[PDB]
């Protein structure tokens, strides 16, 4: 059931470890776990080599849950692809954490890094913490991104947050920087706290909501005027929201952003 | 005072480049600020005064220089080098590119000396290996 | 080195040996009557053996491809490989250099053009041709829109033309005459497009049936190997059959005259599935490949490949600019283009060929219909318009489909949206392509019409020491029922020979020789020739971006130059 | 009398001018085209070690075109 | 003296291949039709420091040694590098690039070039959304409307304009009267100041420009009636402009890949010029800066498949900027070792990447004295591209131009100290 991880000094050239997975972990001892390899820089190393490993095996990745009891700030790609089991990590990890997730559930009770969640297609993630850029994005050059599971975030996120998104659902409790739901064209992100500036920048579909302030919005959105008692996604949402469709300079775009009347009266 | 900085070409930072980063001219072109000459009115300075610049990430001595190409009220500039750099913001947000344009800065006249190329270097405390 | 080939079923349609066992003889990259007892074995009992592929249409090498390469990082994650012998590289549809070369070698390819090469982009060509290893290979040089020969052919001035195409071959180090959307695409330059032949295109006021005749009096008049290389007007639209039929007559009484090899057709018409088109909007499409099929059939003039979809997500790169942004504006997706000042244009869009969409399904099936319409084989090529209707990865797939009707109603059955079977008669067809007809159109057709029979594709004495051997007995298998062993059989070689050395053995690449890039050596009357250089010249400075003197390419861009002779004196 | 003078030290080499110029330009059809002369050509001006050089000022007719294509004022029409 | 003509330009992506170099001796002593830049380039300025022979730290103080010695420590130190950054590449030729990607390959290194602190945002928006450009004989020859979209042509590709706006060409053979420039620019630039119309918009909201350019290009109402500065009248005369062209031409530079948004100023740049096709012909062409910039995205694109921050660590290519990009690896303290060649991130590195600079090994591939040189570990001098040394170049828009030797030098080229690095590197491993 429980497998712990305790990291070891954290090396200054980041570590890639997709293999910490509960997929990998099944049916797996404790010294075939810390037989895994990861990479260390261009060098194939053992994930023994920069953790401590202990707990109970299991042969199912539904019934596995690795906790990594300690800060891995410069660890990427941990729980990368994985379709099921929990992994929780007591402190911040670096980039792609559950990158291409399918299932599962990933804690981080510390800070996250850039492309968390990125491509994801099922699942939970929840970051207690910070998040970087591109949560819950798109890769490089394609067109198709995330489209499913749920992100949380209860920190503040920074700059294209759900990229190109096209299903699921990002929530960000703080403040994001610039450019939330760029090129969207499904899913729901709710973002509870500000936006800078460019909320749904060529956005197709979708929906966007910000409860705090946006600074600067775009005048490629229609204004539709202000809906009271929405439901989006599931969710429940208290309150009045002016309402904006767009963003027309996208051919055929049927996109959404609700602000929040009480702090976006400049908006409209 | 608080404005925005600007940065990238010019001639004369061409110019220098290619004549060589090591010379006098290249001081000249590059360990300068552009400004409107009502700002520099406003600051109480003239050319060939030296400024003080100051951000989030940095600080620099330049020289202070009447802009030929006007700038929007409350913008200055500094052509690209490593005066320019001490100051603009590193950040790439996971573009790998940083902010080299329109950062907030903080200027201030100075008596301090503009540094030159080797000194200016020395800040960032290369250790040898 | 010496090399002895022993026990394989040999296929050469050019010597016409269909399945007889008998071996090999190989001395010094030529294959030869006898060798000495000291001449190591390679024993291909229970083994196919043919000449090395020969393909006659790709898009390996250029401007074009290079876009689409950098602009699809995406296609690179999809597929990125390090064999540890080897080069890295990444690409499923366009493929990096290295991993290009390596992939034509694991399928038993050793020859491959480049079909579309901007003049003033030569020397980018003739460079990711030296980072390509073991094919040998050419390119094509585009002139179906270009400023000298509309020019030159709207005045009548045929020979000022062949003096131009004279030395465009020499300064591009190019091949063939290649055509593509004739006039179409330098009305693309003002953001138009011609429609069928007798539209011309703006200022130059000349007709794509007076470029296509005049071009092709050219080919013949420089005795070039190979023939004019035709992509017709009016591509990919419903209709389109009849602008591709009468393409097809305009040079049929041009008398065929090549200097070197045994080509005795006038037009070679390429990926003719996207020419075969029928009704009027996307909603009533139908297939035409019959009426097609029919004309290539009665008529002895000409040649066609027919660009196969292979129902795959790959990138679509054509010189044909304007075709490209009507696309870009049906599917909506990333778009690249590049007008060449004087010369040409291209675009770049990703397209997903669906199996389960109606219009792809018919377009799978038009291709199958000209395969298997098509009574004679010396007729077709194997082709892809790789990546434009598929990857090159993907022949064996198509080899499959053809020797196996099993194949094809599987994925008729299900799978394949039912306009395949609505909209064409892919259906009712049982032919299944043999071993012998399969060689045909991957070697030997293409080999014949390109002016190269007498040292590639074929396996006969004299010829060069191109082999391919493929781990499949068929006496011992069934090709029909066993379709899945064709196509992992035809992809993964036993073993391949580049000029007498191994460089495949069991699917994995052994070795990386650099191959040779053929082009053609023209002379023309010398005094025709200077004035034309010096016309040329006057409008280098006046309307290039660069200087006369710069712009042919350099002598180191061609390692291994491979001259080939047209018209001499 | 007003004439062509060039402040080489104000400069940039840019060559707008120079492909201005009708003169140059009926004289040289690679000037006309944009590009600096390569074959040998006697014309008003050229782009010389970097920055603007007068050559055959006789032949200059005092229009005015360079000057207004000149942004940093360093080709002129003035006393002598 | 003797005067050697058709010589391509070493500087900026312009890439004039119509100079003409002054040879006296064996020394470049003048230049034709060379701007100030490309003269300052091809010409020796008195006093200026031009290493003849590799030169090793000994801590405090550079030493003298040999080409053998000194590739030989950069090797060592290339080979035990666990995350080595190879950067720069712009400012040398296309067959030194490639060895280059090889040796990258071989260390399992990082390899990128000053893409990713120039045109990199154009090219992950390109990668995106696409790329419409053509040569620049289409704009000589067609052009109808010309922009030039935050960038200075006159003081950073001094004779982009005479080539392509001034020229008389076929279909436009009155030059600059047949052609309406628009500069776009919040500053009065001199390019500006040859503008027919001058944008002056509000630094750092090109994007909410574009924004509302293209909403009102589709037809649609502009929300507020202004935008980045501009009256919302404009907006739409401007679109007119564009709308009504026979043949546009969007420049872009520095302005809009620096700003906020980056890559994503580009993008919607990009869109609205693929849109605008259905009302005009309309095409963009990026002012990539360094005569061989475009030329490295080429040569590592064909060989690996990613033109830029392209990472050989575990064997086959990866591709992150953000991730993988020099100011990524230096900012997050990645980076172990560095390799800079023909580029000069010290002057030109933001202060964050320096003071890892300061901290890891540092060889430069350099023939000047340089920001860059103060902060390396090892210098090796070589033989300069385009006057020293031939080769294969890319202009802006792709067009490759070779090259020229114009005179001798006793030093290697850079593409033969690469192909002694590699072979040593691999008696490493
Ligand atoms: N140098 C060579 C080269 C080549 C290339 C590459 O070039 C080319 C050129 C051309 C293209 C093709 C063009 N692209 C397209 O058509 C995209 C789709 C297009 N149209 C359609 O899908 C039409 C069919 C559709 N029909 C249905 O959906 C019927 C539903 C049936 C059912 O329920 O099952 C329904 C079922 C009936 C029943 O129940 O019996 C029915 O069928 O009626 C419709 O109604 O519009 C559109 O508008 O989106 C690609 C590439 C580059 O360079
Ligand atoms: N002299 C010289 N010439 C060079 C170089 C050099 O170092 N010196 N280097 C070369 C290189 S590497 C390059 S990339 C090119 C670069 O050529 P450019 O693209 O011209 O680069 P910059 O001069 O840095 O900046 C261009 C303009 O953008 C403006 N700008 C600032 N903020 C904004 C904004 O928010 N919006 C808009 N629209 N514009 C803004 C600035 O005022 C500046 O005039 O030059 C090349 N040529
Ligand atoms: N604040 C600010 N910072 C910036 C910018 C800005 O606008 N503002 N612009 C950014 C941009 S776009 C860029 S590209 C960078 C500048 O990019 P850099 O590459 O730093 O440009 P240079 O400083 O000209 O460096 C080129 C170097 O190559 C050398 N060189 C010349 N020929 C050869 C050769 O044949 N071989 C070799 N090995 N070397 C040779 C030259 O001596 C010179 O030192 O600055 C960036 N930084
Ligand atoms: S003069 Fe004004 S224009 Fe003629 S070159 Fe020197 S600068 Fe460019
Ligand atoms: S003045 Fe009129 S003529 Fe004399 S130069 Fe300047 S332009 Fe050519
Ligand atoms: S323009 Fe760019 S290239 Fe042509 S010269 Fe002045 S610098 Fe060298
Ligand atoms: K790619
Ligand atoms: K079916
Ligand atoms: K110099
Ligand atoms: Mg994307
Ligand atoms: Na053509
Ligand atoms: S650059
Ligand atoms: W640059
Ligand atoms: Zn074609
Ligand atoms: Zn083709």
């Amino acid at each position: 059931s429980e497998i712990i991880l305790t990291p070891k000094e954290q090396p200054e050239v980041p570590l890639e470890a997709p293999n910490i997975k509960p997929d990998v972990f099944a049916g797996k001892s404790i010294e075939e776990i810390k037989n895994i390899q990861i990479m260390h820089g261009n060098e194939v190393v053992k994930l023994g080599d920069f953790f401590e490993v202990s707990g109970e095996p299991a042969d199912a990745p539904e019934d596995i849950k690795i906790i990594i009891d300690g800060d891995v700030y410069n660890t990427k790609r941990i729980g990368q692809e994985m379709t099921a089991g929990e992994i929780i990590v007591r402190g911040n990890v670096n980039m792609y954490v559950g990158a291409g997730m399918k299932g599962g559930k990933i804690t981080v009770e510390g800070n996250a890094g850039s492309w968390a969640g990125q491509d994801m297609r099922g699942g939970e993630i929840e970051i207690l913490g910070d998040a970087g850029d591109y949560v819950g994005s798109s890769y490089r050059g394609d067109w198709r991104g995330m489209s499913g599971g749920t992100i949380t975030v209860h920190g503040n996120a920074d700059n294209e947050i759900g990229e190109y998104m096209n299903g699921g659902k990002i929530i960000i409790k703080g403040d994001v920087n610039i450019m939330p739901g760029i090129h969207m064209n499904n899913g729901l992100i709710i973002i509870e706290g500000n936006v800078v500036a460019r909320a749904g920048g060529e956005m197709a579909g979708g929906t966007i909501v910000v409860k705090g302030m946006m600074q600067e919005f775009l005048a490629g959105f229609k204004y539709l005027g202000v809906e009271k008692d929405i439901e989006v996604d599931g969710e429940e949402l208290p309150g009045a929201f002016y309402k904006f469709e767009g963003d027309h300079a996208i051919k055929g775009a049927k996109g959404i952003v609700y602000a929040a009347v009480g702090c976006n009266g400049h908006i409209a | 005072m608080r404005v925005i900085l600007n940065t990238g070409r010019t001639i004369w930072q061409g110019q220098a480049i290619e004549s060589g980063k090591d010379l006098k001219m290249y001081v000249d072109a590059a360990a300068i600020i552009q400004m409107n000459p009502e700002m520099m009115k406003q600051l109480g300075i003239a050319e060939g005064d030296n400024v003080k610049v100051i951000s989030e990430y940095g600080d620099v001595v330049v020289k202070a220089v009447e802009a030929k190409e006007p700038l929007p009220e409350g913008m200055v500039y500094i052509p690209m080098g490593p005066w320019a750099n001490r100051v603009i913001r590193p950040y790439t947000d996971s573009t790998a590119t940083p902010s080299f344009k329109n950062i907030p800065v903080e200027i201030i006249p100075t008596d301090e000396e503009v540094l030159d190329m080797p000194t200016l270097m020395k800040v960032y405390g290369k250790v040898g290996q | 080195m010496e090399y002895i080939i022993k026990n394989g079923f040999v296929y050469c349609p050019l010597n016409g040996v269909d399945g007889e066992k008998m071996d090999i003889c190989v001395k010094d990259g030529k294959i030869v009557e006898s060798v000495s007892d000291s001449a190591k074995v390679i024993d291909a009992s229970g083994k196919i053996v043919m000449p090395g592929g020969v393909d006659p249409h790709s898009h390996i090498a250029g401007a074009k491809v290079n876009v689409g390469r950098m602009y699809r990082p995406e296609d690179s994650k999809r597929d990125a490989e390090k064999f540890k012998g080897g080069r890295a590289g990444s690409g499923f549809s366009v493929p990096s250099t290295f991993m290009t070369g390596y992939r034509y070698a694991q399928m038993g390819y050793t020859t491959a053009m480049e079909a579309a090469m901007p003049p003033l982009l030569a020397r980018h060509t003739h460079e990711e041709f030296h980072d390509t290893p073991i094919i040998d290979h050419a390119a094509y040089p585009l002139f179906g829109n270009n400023w000298f020969v509309m020019e030159y052919l709207k005045e009548g001035d045929v020979d000022a033309c062949a003096a131009y195409a004279s030395w465009l071959l020499r300064a591009t180090k190019g091949y063939t005459i290649k055509i593509v959307n004739p006039a179409g695409t330098e009305a693309w330059g003002w953001g138009g497009n011609v429609h069928g032949i007798y539209d011309p295109a703006p200022y130059f006021d000349i007709t794509p049936a007076e470029i296509i005749k005049g071009l092709a009096e050219v080919n013949e008049k420089l005795q070039l190997p190979h023939s004019i290389h035709l992509h017709c007007n009016d591509l990919g639209h419903p209709g389109n059959y009849e602008t591709t039929l009468a393409s097809f007559d305009v040079p049929k009484n041009i008398k065929p005259n090549p200097a070197t090899g045994s080509r005795d057709t006038v037009l070679y018409a390429t990926h003719v599935q996207f020419h075969s088109y029928g009704g009027t909007t996307w909603r009533d499409f139908v297939s035409e490949a019959p009426k097609i099929a029919d004309y290539v059939n009665k008529n002895d003039h000409i040649v066609i490949d027919v660009g196969q979809i292979t129902l795959d997500e790959t990138t679509t790169m054509t010189a044909d600019g304007p075709m490209e942004y009507d696309l870009h504006s049906l599917n909506g997706l990333k778009w690249a283009n590049c007008d060449v000042e004087l010369e040409t244009g291209s675009g770049v869009v990703p397209f997903i060929y669906s199996a389960r969409a109606p219009v792809p399904a018919v377009q799978w099936a038009i291709g199958m219909e000209l395969f298997l319409l098509i009574d004679n084989p010396e007729k077709v090529c194997l082709t892809t318009d790789s990546p434009n209707a598929g990857p090159f990865t993907r022949y064996p797939r198509v080899i499959a489909w053809l020797m196996s009707n099993k194949y094809r109603m599987n994925l008729i059955e299900g799978e394949l949206h039912k306009w395949a079977q609505r909209k064409s008669t892919v259906a009712t067809i049982d032919r299944e392509y043999t071993f012998s007809e399969i060689a045909q159109i991957t070697r030997a057709t293409s080999a014949k019409v390109l002016g190269l029979s007498d040292t590639k594709g074929h396996l006969g004495v004299g010829a060069d020491a191109d082999i391919a051997v493929y781990d499949i007995n068929p006496e011992t298998v069934d090709p029909s029922a066993e379709y899945m062993a064709i196509e992992e059989a035809f992809s993964r070689a036993a073993c391949v020979l580049k000029d007498g050395e191994i460089v495949v053995k069991d699917g994995e690449v052994v070795a990386s020789p650099h191959g040779r890039t053929y082009w053609v050596d023209t002379q023309v009357d010398e005094s025709i020739y200077s004035e034309v250089l010096a016309n040329v010249e006057s409008k280098f400075k006046q309307y290039y971006s660069v200087n006369f003197a710069n712009y042919p390419v350099q002598d180191d861009y061609l390692p291994k130059s491979a001259p080939v002779k047209g018209v001499m004196l | 009398a007003i004439g062509l003078k060039a402040y080489p030290e104000l400069c940039h080499g840019c060559g707008n001018c120079v492909i201005a110029c009708p003169v140059n330009a009926l004289r040289s059809p690679e000037v006309a085209g944009g590009k600096g002369p390569t074959d040998d050509v006697e014309i008003i001006m050229i782009v010389e070690d970097g920055v603007v050089n007068i050559k055959n000022p006789d032949l200059c007719g005092k229009c005015g075109t360079c000057v207004e294509s000149c942004p940093v004022d360093a080709i002129r029409l003035e006393e002598l | 003296m003797e005067y050697v003509k058709n010589v391509v330009c070493p500087f900026c992506g312009t890439l004039c291949d119509d100079i003409i170099c002054k040879v006296e001796g064996n020394e470049i002593v003048g230049t034709i039709n060379a701007c100030r830049i490309g003269h300052s380039k091809f010409v020796h300025a008195e006093g200026a420091m031009r290493y003849k022979k590799p030169l090793i730290r000994k801590n405090g103080e550079f030493v003298e040694v040999s080409y053998d010695e000194a590739i030989d420590k950069a090797a060592k130190i290339l080979a035990e590098s666990k995350r080595p950054l190879m950067y720069g590449w712009s400012c040398t030729e296309c067959e030194a690039q490639a060895v280059g990607v090889e040796l990258a390959e071989e260390a399992g290194a990082v390899i990128d070039n000053t893409a990713s602190v120039c045109h990199g945002p154009s090219v992950l928006a390109l990668q995106d959304v696409g790329y419409p450009i053509c040569t620049f004989g289409e704009v000589k020859n067609r052009a109808d409307v010309v922009v030039y979209w935050g960038c200075n042509p006159m003081h950073a590709h001094p004779r982009h304009m005479s080539r392509n706006v001034f020229a008389r060409g076929f279909f436009r053979e009155r030059g600059r009267s047949d052609r309406t420039l628009i500069v776009v620019d919040p500053r009065k630039t001199d390019s500006a100041k040859l503008a027919d119309i001058h944008l002056q918009l509000d630094f750092d909201r090109d994007y909410e420009l574009l924004d509302a350019m293209r909403a009102c290009l589709l037809g649609h109402e502009i929300l507020y009636d202004e935008v980045a500065g501009v009256p919302r009248e404009q907006i739409e005369e401007a679109v007119e402009v564009l709308k009504n062209a026979q043949f546009g031409i969007l420049f872009f530079g520095m302005g809009i890949t620096h700003s906020r948004g980056k890559h994503r100023n580009i993008d919607t740049a990009i869109m609205m010029v693929q849109d605008l096709n259905d009302y005009a012909k309309w095409t963009l062409i990026p002012m990539r800066g360094h005569y061989n910039v475009t030329g490295f995205n080429q040569v590592c694109t064909w060989e690996s498949g990613y033109p830029y921050c392209v990472d050989f660590s575990g064997g086959e290519p990866r591709y992150n900027p953000g991730e993988t990009g020099a100011n990524d690896l230096l900012q997050n303290r990645e980076a172990d070792a560095m390799m800079v060649i023909a580029s000069d991130p010290g002057a030109h590195f933001p202060q964050r990447a320096l003071e890892r600079m300061a901290e890891i090994p540092v060889i430069a591939i350099e023939p000047h004295r340089t920001p860059t040189t103060e902060m390396a570990d090892i210098i090796i001098p070589p033989a300069i591209v385009g006057m020293e040394a031939e080769g294969t170049a890319y202009r802006m828009e792709g067009v490759p131009i070779r090259m020229k030797k114009v005179v001798d030098s006793d030093l290697l080229s850079d593409r033969e100290i690469l192909e002694r690095l590699l072979e040593k590197v691999r008696e490493y491993k």
